[PDB]
């Protein structure tokens, strides 16, 4: 019985690996990710220029 | 011969301390270039004119 | 909708301009205003 | 003169739908991880 908990312990890390590996590609295929940020003060420095 | 041996031990004991993979090394440093005008480049010539 | 408008306006202005120097020349409106790589962010920027 | 001051008015109006537009979507994109932070959280609620 308590290798069965210790088993089951195994399955909640793994979904919590695959938790952060959502979240992770989440911020990526956000409308304001890393390419729009970027590209946005980039205009802009430019333009302050 | 010794001297190889010796960089070879030198750049991946760094590589393992600095946490970078051997594709990301590869990447950095290589001479080897795809020679196609990526759609990175091309949005920065669009821009840039 | 907007962009379209401001754009519109932006160039009547650069022609009242031309036809104040007598310069067809110049030009200010260089288009790109509104690029893909921001959403069309930035536009009113660029045309200020 | 005319012509410029009532662009440069659009323009700065046209500034401000850009800066709201940004804004939003920053706030929507917030709540995007919150939610599904808790849909993952009632996952692992259910294996403890």
């Amino acid at each position: 019985i308590r290798r069965e908990a210790a088993q089951m312990q195994v399955e909640y890390q793994e979904t919590q690996q695959a938790h952060t590996q959502a979240q992770l590609e989440l911020l990526q295929r956000k409308f304001t990710n890393k390419a729009l940020y970027s590209w946005m003060r980039g205009k802009l420095s430019a333009i302050y220029y | 011969l010794p001297r190889l041996v010796i960089w070879l031990y030198q750049v991946t004991q760094w590589l393992t301390e600095a946490e970078i993979t051997t594709e990301a090394i590869w990447l950095l440093c290589t001479p080897e270039f795809s020679g196609n005008i990526s759609p990175e480049i091309s949005n920065l010539l669009n821009n840039l004119r | 909708q907007f962009f379209d408008l401001t754009q519109s306006f932006c160039l009547m202005a650069q022609e009242a301009l031309r036809r104040e120097l007598t310069d067809n020349g110049v030009t200010f409106i260089r288009g790109g205003a509104w690029n893909g790589t921001t959403a069309g962010l930035m536009a009113g920027e660029t045309l200020l | 003169p005319v012509m410029l001051e009532r662009t440069r008015n659009l323009v700065a109006q046209l500034t401000q739908f850009g800066t709201s537009l940004l804004s939003m979507a920053e706030h929507d994109d917030a709540d995007e991880l919150t939610t599904l932070l808790l849909q993952q959280g009632m996952e692992l609620a259910t294996q403890s």
